[PDB]
């Protein structure tokens, strides 16, 4: 699952589907550790990055 | 989640892409209706100086 | 989720991204049909000359 090279272990919708010109409003990772440090650079990402959106 | 945040995204930035293309339609509708209002006036000049060289 | 703010996107992701098009869409609106309005002027011009 991690470093995962199948795109089918990824739904389609929230996957950029549709994406905009201007904004992708998708992103992958794989953050090491427990999931509050990925929740931290999701929002060390929230700012100056792209506009607050969530995603699974 | 995100049913308000990219989700509404996915519609403002439709109508902006909506909003683009209206402008380039626009645009072009304005090209056809100068150049239209450019032959008229060529015209006119033209049937100004058929109507002075019949004078002379 | 991710450690942030309540309810702080309601503008974040339409005043920097619909303006991102809505600035463009003007500029051509403006630019585009003033181009033209040369064009046509020009146009008229060389017609006249023939003409002339």
């Amino acid at each position: 699952d991690l470093s995962v090279r199948s795109l089918h272990d990824i739904v389609k919708p929230e996957d950029f589907v549709l994406n905009s010109e201007h904004l992708t409003t998708v992103l992958v990772a794989v953050p090491k550790s427990l999931k509050s440090d990925f929740e931290k650079s999701y929002e060390t990402l929230s700012k100056n990055v792209v506009p607050a959106s969530a995603s699974v | 989640s995100q049913k308000n945040g990219i989700a509404t995204l996915l519609q403002a930035e439709k109508e902006a892409h909506e909003i683009v293309s209206k402008a380039r339609k626009y645009r072009q509708d304005k090209l056809k209706q100068a150049k239209t209002d450019a032959a008229k006036e060529i015209d006119s000049y033209k049937i100004q100086k058929d109507k002075e060289l019949k004078e002379f | 989720l991710t450690p942030n703010q309540v309810n702080d996107e309601l503008n974040k992701m339409q005043a920097f991204i619909r303006k991102e098009a809505e600035e463009k869409a003007k500029e051509i609106q403006l630019k585009a049909d003033q181009e033209y309005e040369i064009e046509k002027t020009n146009i008229v011009r060389n017609e006249t000359n023939n003409i002339d």
